[PDB]
């Protein structure tokens, strides 16, 4: 209200009363893979619900991809929401927010940042191509992120009109499509009751091209209106999946009649899907005029003129109509977020259901204590102020109205992380207009202006004066490992604070993104990859700060890890000279880094269910695996202190005294590293002694801290230390052709093939590899080329893999600006990181001792 | 309960506590709980755990943390509050807070300051950086300090904090640096006698958006008419607020009679028969200024038997002959040559004379060497206002209080500032950082540029 | 602008001066 | 020469007359990296040709 | 010829062979008409 | 019926006169059904190499359209430090034309290209004896169950 | 060279094959274009020129004609063979006493008169230090000048820095 709108199916009082109601709310992410069709199915529904917004003829509008970057690149780069009122099968209007994301898989982290604020998942996944890299990934996420995931299979189109496939093939085709999504889903959850097929209304087919849009419901309910004594939903359960009809009794038959009949989706569905396509590109001028008669369509003179995409879209428009079995998916398969508020609050808040702010958080009331989350900071396109986008948990935000805003960094006795701003505005966003409103009840999605300053990634707004126990809710747990290391300086020095304010601002705006500032002064940004540090570096360059910045080279953050056990036990006492620490290192066993950080074990669980696990899945005694202390640089890295302290040896109460500070110096040691300052992994770090002194001021805090470093970093470089490399998994979407081409590029690259599978259906190979990331920079754009574009990759971090060299060899000598062989690249690889960390020239393996 | 009886304030060192900057964490960046380290100056975010100040404090045994926003000290990485008296001067240094009776009193302190080095100077005669081109705006902004009621307005951020601010609205940095920075000129207990300017200046490069920078120095005019007139702008809460301090401080009234001068090459008959056309009559365009702009007699081509310096000079009250109803001055732009006359209705209480030395000739920018003559301490600007004012006017003698010179070359030029320190009557010529007292006698004998006067 | 037209106020009250002045112009001589 | 014009290009990357024919001199596509002077011509699934070639 | 209506273009505005020199130049070529394909190119990009 | 009129302005075309009208041009066309072909070889690509004064292989030359930073003049900062710099590929022209912001100190009036479209996996269909909707050999097989 | 790039365009693709080299290829289309659009722009260049056939460094001696004229129209024109040479001489000799720094005053010059000379002299006086500074980046960068250019040049460098010494010593003073 108050503001100019354009003209919409709905009106925007009609879209402010469903925002009450929170069961009339779906709060829904469309992921998928890159250019998967999901910008084009939002263009669909913003074209659906608003008649004056339509696209162009021989270009797609996206509607969304607001960015100029995303309108040269083509790359959906920020997520979009999308809050439209979108009626049902039934005529039922119900608000959605949509939340576009980007299907590229170096954006992943902004899917994460649309999954957190979503009760559900919109899986795209083109027909053509089927299930690929970023698919499996959101998959993946989405039902680990606690979502509802349906598949919406776009672009149908592919299977008649470029693969021209026949509609028992293609029926073959999404059937094999629709049990891949199954088996993922059966890999990533141990629950079946979330089968996806489309006899559910869990899976619906689409062409975002053409307007195509049904599930089995939507396309019966075309006959429903056509003919009307059927009745649609009874039709919908046979319209799928080995079910044949019988045209003589009527019936739908599993047993197949006449030894070449075709199943009922191949019938009833995908035929008149084939016939229309057919008869609109192959016959338009001889015999579209009566096909159409056929179908109840009556085109204008001046729309049967029209070429044969725009004639497409428009035939299937009238014909499909509206998108109402998006609609049927969403409604009936993603939750309310009334009953997906106790998932929600389970899985993301930190104080869990159980507290008495989750409870009042489950039950979603625009009439209780504001529990707001925002994952996203939109930037408006002067640069200069962010909008804080998230999801009102509880309460309601007001615009005036002042809020208390806790980053990620506060815990109930950690207070100082809140700030109280003021709420200068709200909007309900959609992606190129703003409806401004004076307030946002629970459950519904809002852009906040005001709350900006305080939060840098993820906030939870609560109100002040109450809320006093009133918890953030989880960080965003990111889908990958942003590793690629890009520094960063003006051209001119005197406009360093613009590059710094731009700094923060990419730090707004990219949620896995990483501006830090190493020890030389080294301006250092992490991303997942080059397409996402290209964007970065645009908004850097263009958006944020209008200045110029020279980049570096793209390098990678390695990690620190070792093969064997430290060479001798070694020690360290504080400046004291009381409180000596003893730890030896030695390597994890083999997945158990893989369990720490997947959140297979967590040290929030009691010790005997962490005992439990540690003896039945990794050999360890009791007497180990009931003395683990922490786990690496966070609460979930890839390490883990333990104390091998006997009772006898040592008094156990004055060692749980300094546990505290023993892990906080294991985590920062961890946490740095030894050998270049990042992160140590894979490592168990055993403390066998500890003298602890007997009055608390001689221990704790300054002294212990430090030594504790100091020892995790001596028994580290006792142990053979070795870099770790992260390896990036690439899948290739190649001609079968071009699958040695794709083996010639990867072979100078230091790539291993992992496979070359042929798409099912689909006249395209998959080749999956195992690349270096150090060795992956400008690695699609040599693919690309040398297969004349033919073949395209997408690379995300997988693993991380030991170097093959040595770090501590000062008998190798490296040329400067020459690419190093394989024995002896980690010696290239610690050193290089150590000078642009700018520490010393060579770590020696008794810097941390005590001895020199 | 450890607070008072911290043993790591002795490892607080003073030297290297700039407090000038900006409050960003140094691994961070983030303005978000920036904690100074009092061991080594430099700034960290977050005073829990596996924070930057935290992991800084073990890291290089720097136990000792001033939360840079909240104004408390804090020993990490070991936490609790530090509540030390002596400390307090680290947060004065870091944010200069004065009360009424230290506003009143202001200029009455005659007595030097010492900073914590030891360097004795006095509040407001405090040297500026030079950062590579930047003496222009170290000389405006050492003349709109001393200026005592914009100083202090700038004084209180209470005067100027809750005023009303446009969303996306960066145009308030200059306001709320320019205070920082007057409180941090001001500062009578700073721990050097010299402020860095440099945060002030990069909110005037992203405010003029490039104009004024650091690396290139513009004309001291040009920056004192935006800065004024952005002051100005800035304190007005979503709205022109029509009176803000700029307007009551510096702003007067003049009323411009221009008068189009009919055609110069026309015949006599057309000449006088082009006068009843109203067109070619006076008018009363009636403005407002922030600063008279006083243009200097041209540079006279040749020495003259009678003084023997090269030098050119003019009395102030010559180049004042602008600005009273009978002198008129050629205006020529394009078909249009009009006879301006110039009226002073409201004279402001602090009143800048910007005197144009400056102009391009048909090939450079070529410099006004004149001097002009100008007492300091009795200018009576009556007989330069209407005697429909005059009786208003009760006080209009002027008091020179500061004086911008460029010296040199349009292109290789710097800026110094000749301020009245009051309290004293002593002068101070300020080129950026040092300060050299200069005599009363010898400020009329530079290039004066910009010059700020007060009413009495 | 061109030169006449930076001159055309000085020829304009070049014009203003008497007939009694124009042969009473001295030469450089002295 | 190829691994000669490769460590060229990364110490380089870090470190009258009418003339109606254009120079040898001028020409660009001469590549040291074998995946860009061998660029696998595109088999348009071995059905489509390139236009003017027989 | 995806197209099945359009507006009539002058035989200048056609170029027949514009979309040969917008390919990459073909295998096997010498060096004159592969300087002649980037000349081609340098006057195209110049135009656009 | 398949012009506008006498003055020969708009035409409107049956489609199989448009079919035979594509078979009979087939020579001057390159059967590309993508613009994938394009890649780091269009116009935006072009656009950005001639800003950067870099050539791409296939591609034009240009005078520079800015003064180029001679990398003799700079002076070894500890940002430009070659000490630092780990060297695996050269980076080549292609990666700073097709990642301009990433791999340029200085991208001015530079373009960004247009990433992949997706592969349009077209059958060209060689047999007119075949039906239109067939199983294509080019086509992988769908393995049933 | 862009219709002998089109031949080698279509020349290499029209001798693929069994055909071979030869004069028989004609493909003139491209060719044809390149010569009609520069047929485009040439035309109104060719029509303007037949439209007007068939039809019915040294800004001292430029201003000091420019003022000379500017005396000379509004002189009485009784006196053009006496005063011409007179002024001219005035002129010169103001120029030759600002180079010199000394004073000039001429008593019996009416001041208009002597107003106009002063201009003349200020705007000869801004461009002789304009081509002086100029013609100094010209010759200490490095570019081709002879005897004369390099004589005047320190002569005009002279007097300019002389000037500007004399400045300096009565800044001093
Ligand atoms: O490329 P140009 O310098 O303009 O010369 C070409 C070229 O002759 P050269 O190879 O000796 O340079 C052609 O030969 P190829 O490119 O095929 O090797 C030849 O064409 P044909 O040999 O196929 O006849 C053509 O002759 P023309 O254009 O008259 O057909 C001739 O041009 P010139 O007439 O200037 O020699
Ligand atoms: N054949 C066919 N093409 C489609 C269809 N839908 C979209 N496309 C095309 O495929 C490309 C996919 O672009 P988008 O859909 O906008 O991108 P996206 O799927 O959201 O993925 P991101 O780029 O990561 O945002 C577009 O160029 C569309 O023209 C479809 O249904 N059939
Ligand atoms: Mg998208
Ligand atoms: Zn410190």
């Amino acid at each position: 209200m108050e503001q100019t709108l354009p003209v919409t199916v709905y009106e925007m009082d009609f879209l402010a009363d469903l925002m009450d109601n929170s069961e009339l709310i779906r709060n829904v992410t469309l992921c998928g893979h890159l250019h998967h069709g999901k910008t084009c199915f939002v263009d669909c529904l913003i074209e659906q619900t608003h008649p004056e917004i339509r696209k162009r003829y021989d270009q797609d509008l996206c509607y969304t991809d607001i960015l100029f970057t995303e309108q040269e690149r083509g790359v959906g780069i920020k997520s979009t929401p999308v809050t439209v009122v979108l009626p049902d099968t039934k005529g039922k209007s119900y608000l959605f927010n949509i939340m576009d994301t980007p299907g590229h898989v170096n954006f992943s982290d902004e899917v994460t940042a649309g999954l957190r604020i979503s009760d559900g998942v919109v899986l795209f996944i083109d027909a053509a191509e089927g299930v690929m890299l970023n698919t499996e990934r959101l998959i993946k996420h989405a039902v680990q992120e606690r979502l509802a995931v349906t598949v919406c299979i776009n672009k149908i189109d592919r299977l008649i009109l470029e693969l021209k496939l026949p509609p028992t093939d293609a029926y073959y085709k999404l059937r094999h499509i629709v049990d891949e999504v199954n088996g993922l889903i059966s890999m990533y959850s141990t629950d079946e009751n979330l089968i996806l097929s489309p006899l559910l209304g869990n899976v619906c087919f689409s062409s975002s091209q053409y307007s195509i849009c049904f599930t089995l419901g939507s396309f019966a309910k075309i006959y429903a209106d056509t003919f009307g004594d059927i009745n649609y939903q009874e039709f919908a359960k046979r319209l799928w999946g080995d079910i044949y009809f019988n045209p003589k009794t009527r019936k739908f038959t599993k047993k197949a009649p006449t030894s070449s009949s075709q199943r009922s989706f191949v019938e009833f569905i995908l035929e008149p899907l084939y016939k229309i396509l057919a008869q609109v590109v192959g016959d338009v001028d001889t015999s579209l005029p009566r096909t159409l008669d056929e179908l109840g369509i009556h085109l204008t003179k001046e729309e049967l003129k029209l070429n044969i995409r725009p004639l497409l879209r428009l035939v299937c428009k009238k014909f499909f109509g509206e998108f109402t079995g998006f609609v049927d998916m969403c409604v009936q398969h993603i939750p309310s977020p009334k009953v997906g508020a106790k998932p929600k609050i389970e899985h993301t808040y930190t104080g869990g259901v159980d507290s008495d702010l989750g409870e009042a958080m489950s039950d979603c009331d625009p009439d209780g204590p504001l529990m707001c989350h925002t994952t996203k900071m939109y930037s408006t396109d002067d640069g200069v102020q962010f909008h804080a986008f998230g999801r009102v948990l509880s309460g309601t935000i007001h615009a005036g109205q002042p809020v208390k805003v806790l980053g990620e960094n506060y815990t109930l006795e950690d207070e100082e992380d809140s700030q109280i701003c003021t709420v200068g505005r709200l909007w309900i966003s959609v992606a190129r207009y703003h409806i401004e409103v004076n307030r946002v009840p629970a459950g519904n999605w809002v852009l906040i202006e005001g709350v900006d300053q305080p939060i840098v990634k993820t906030a939870t707004i609560t109100e002040p004066r109450g809320n006093e126990e009133a918890q953030i809710f989880r960080p965003l747990k990111f889908n990958t490992t942003s590793v690629i290391k890009i520094a960063v300086e003006p051209v001119n020095p005197s406009e360093l604070p613009k590059m710094l304010d731009g700094l923060r601002k990419v730090n707004k705006s990219y949620p896995s993104l990483t501006t830090k500032v190493e020890e030389s002064g080294e301006h250092v940004i992490l991303g997942t990859g080059e397409l996402y540090l290209d964007c970065v570096m645009h908004d850097l360059r263009k958006m944020y700060s209008e200045i110029d910045i020279k980049v570096a080279d793209p390098v990678v953050t390695f990690c620190e890890t070792v093969v064997e056990t430290s060479s001798l036990k070694c020690f360290a006492e504080t400046p004291n000279k009381k409180n000596k620490i003893t730890m030896i290192a030695e390597p994890l066993e083999k997945g158990l880094a893989e369990d720490i950080e997947n959140e297979v074990v967590q040290i929030t669980w009691n010790r005997k269910k962490l005992g439990e696990f540690f003896q039945t899945k990794y050999d360890w005694d009791l007497l180990a695996a009931r003395s683990i202390w922490a786990f690496g640089p966070d609460a979930t890295g890839p390490n883990i202190l333990v104390d091998d302290t006997l009772p006898s040896e040592v008094d156990k109460a004055l060692l749980g005294s300094v546990k505290d500070s023993i892990v906080q110096g294991f985590q920062w040691g961890t946490r740095e590293g030894p050998l270049c300052d990042e992160l140590i992994r894979n490592v168990k770090f055993k403390i066998l002694d500890a003298v602890v002194a007997q009055e608390p001021l001689h221990r704790g805090g300054g002294q212990i801290i430090p030594t504790a470093r100091r020892v995790v970093y001596s028994a580290f470089l006792m142990a053979t230390p070795r870099l770790m490399e992260p390896y990036y998994f690439v899948e290739v979407q190649a001609p079968a052709d071009c699958v040695s081409a794709v083996y010639t590029v990867l072979a100078r690259r230091r790539g291993h093939v992992t496979q070359d599978a042929p798409i099912p259906g689909s006249p395209l190979y998959t080749i999956k590899a195992f690349i270096p990331a150090i060795d992956s920079f400008g690695f699609e754009t040599d693919l690309r080329t040398h297969t004349q574009g033919q073949a395209f990759s997408l690379s995300v971090f997988h693993h991380w893999q030991i170097v093959p060299g040595d770090p501590l060899d000062k008998s190798i000598v490296i040329r400067p600006l020459e690419p190093q062989p394989a024995p002896h690249l980690a010696r290239e690889f610690m050193i290089k990181t150590r000078r642009r960390k700018g520490l010393s020239e060579d770590v020696s393996i008794s810097k941390f001792f005590d001895d020199p | 309960r450890r607070s008072r009886h911290c043993p790591y304030l002795d490892t607080i060192n003073r030297s290297v506590l700039d407090f000038d900057f900006e409050k960003l964490c140094s691994i961070s960046l983030s303005h978000i709980n920036a904690y100074a380290c009092l061991v080594c100056g430099k700034y960290f975010q977050g005073r829990g755990l596996k924070s930057h100040a935290y992991i800084h404090s073990v890291q290089f045994s720097h136990h000792v943390f001033l939360n840079l926003h909240t104004l408390k000290f804090y020993c990490l990485p070991d936490n609790y509050e530090i509540i030390d008296s002596s400390l307090e001067d680290i947060t004065y240094v870091l944010k200069p807070t004065f009360t009424k009776q230290q506003i009143a009193n202001l200029d009455k302190q005659a007595k030097l300051s010492r900073a914590y080095d030891g360097t004795t100077y006095l509040p407001g005669i405090v040297g500026l950086n030079n950062i590579k081109a930047n003496d222009y705006a170290n000389a405006v902004l050492q003349a709109l300090s001393n200026v005592p009621p914009l100083r202090n307005y700038f004084l209180e951020e209470d005067n100027y904090k809750n005023i009303k601010r446009p969303p996306g609205d960066i145009m308030f940095l200059l306001v709320q640096r320019f205070g920082e920075l007057m409180r941090k000129l001001w500062n009578p207990r700073n721990f050097k006698a010299h402020v860095s300017p440099h945060e002030m200046l990069q909110a005037v490069v992203l405010c003029s958006k490039k104009t004024f920078q650091i690396t290139k120095q513009g004309d001291g005019v040009d920056f004192l008419s935006w800065f004024l007139n952005a002051l100005h702008s800035a304190l007005g809460g979503t709205k022109k607020k029509k009176k803000t301090i700029v307007t009551d401080v510096f702003q007067g009234s003049m009323r411009i009679f221009t008068k189009k001068l009919p055609h110069p090459d026309l015949p006599a008959e057309e000449k006088e028969q082009l006068l009843h056309n109203d067109e070619y009559q006076e008018t009363m365009v009636e403005s407002t200024f922030m600063y008279l702009t006083l243009d200097l007699p041209t540079a006279p081509l040749y020495k003259d038997e009678k003084e023997q310096l090269i030098i050119p000079q003019v009395p102030l009250f010559n180049i004042l002959a602008k600005f009273n109803g009978i002198t008129e001055k050629e205006y020529k732009t394009y078909k249009e040559n009009f006879l301006k006359r110039f009226q002073l209705t409201k004279l402001p209480p602090y009143l800048i004379f910007c005197i144009k030395r400056f102009t391009k000739n048909n090939f450079f920018v070529e410099k006004n060497p004149t001097i002009v003559n100008f007492p300091i301490t009795n200018v009576d600007l009556r007989e330069y206002l209407s005697e429909e004012v005059q009786a208003v006017h009760k006080n209009t003698t002027y008091d020179l209080i500061a004086n911008i010179v460029h010296d040199g070359k349009p292109s290789e030029g710097s800026y110094r500032i000749h301020v009245l320190h009051h309290g004293t009557g002593k002068w101070y010529e300020l080129q950026d950082l040092q300060v050299t007292d200069i005599l009363p006698q010898m400020i009329t004998l530079s290039e004066a540029y910009i010059q700020i006067w007060k009413r009495r | 602008p061109k030169i006449q037209q930076q001159f055309s106020d000085l020829k304009r009250k070049l014009a203003e001066v008497t007939e009694e002045e124009w042969l009473s112009i001295p030469e450089v001589g002295d | 020469k190829d691994k000669s014009k490769e460590l060229h290009a990364i110490k380089e990357r870090y470190l009258r007359k009418f003339v109606f024919e254009w120079d040898a001199s001028e020409d660009t596509s001469i590549d040291y990296n074998p995946l860009y002077k061998e660029r696998h011509q595109v088999q348009l699934l071995g059905r489509g040709f390139i236009a003017g070639i027989d | 010829f995806n197209l099945r209506s359009g507006r009539t273009r002058r035989a200048l505005d056609i170029p027949l062979v514009k979309n040969w020199y917008r390919e990459h130049c073909p295998a096997g070529q010498p060096v004159k008409v592969r300087v002649s394909y980037q000349k081609l190119l340098k006057y195209y990009v110049l135009n656009a | 019926k398949y012009v506008n009129g006498s003055t020969y302005q708009r035409w409107q075309f049956t489609l199989p006169m448009m079919s035979t009208l594509y078979r009979l041009a087939n020579q001057l066309l390159t059967d590309l059904v993508d613009d994938n072909y394009f890649y780091l070889f269009d116009l935006k690509a072009f656009f950005t190499s001639k800003a950067l004064n870099m050539a791409i292989p296939g591609g034009p030359k240009f005078e520079p359209l800015v003064r180029d930073i001679n990398l003799q003049d700079e002076d070894w900062n500890e940002f430009n430090d070659i000490n630092k710099i780990i060297i695996r590929q050269p980076i080549r022209t292609e990666y700073k034309i097709a990642f301009p912001y990433l791999y340029n100190n200085l991208p001015h009036h530079v373009h960004l290209t247009w990433y992949h479209t997706p592969n349009v996996v077209f059958i060209k269909t060689e047999d007119p004896d075949l039906p239109a909707f067939y199983f294509d050999p080019l086509i992988n097989p769908i393995s049933h169950r | 060279r862009m219709c002998k790039d089109l031949k080698h365009l279509i020349y290499y693709r029209f001798n693929t094959g069994p055909v071979g080299k030869g004069p028989g290829c004609g493909f003139w289309a491209a060719g044809w274009r390149v010569w009609l659009f520069f047929m485009r722009g040439i035309t109104p260049l060719l029509e303007r020129w037949l439209g007007n056939l068939l039809a019915r460094s040294h800004f001292d001696l430029e201003l000091r004609a420019a003022v000379m004229h500017d005396i000379l129209d509004m002189m009485p024109e009784g006196i053009k063979q006496n005063k011409a040479r007179t002024i001219l001489q005035h002129l010169s000799e103001a120029w030759r006493c600002w180079k010199a720094n000394i004073p000039w005053k001429v008593p019996g010059l009416p001041t208009p008169i002597e107003n106009m000379i002063l201009r003349y002299v200020k705007a000869k006086a801004d461009w002789w230090t304009n081509t002086a500074h100029y013609n100094r980046e010209r010759i200490r960068r490095g570019a081709t000048v002879d005897k004369t250019v390099c004589k005047k040049n320190l002569g005009r460098l002279t007097r300019l820095y002389l000037k500007a010494e004399q400045e300096r010593q009565h800044n001093y003073l």
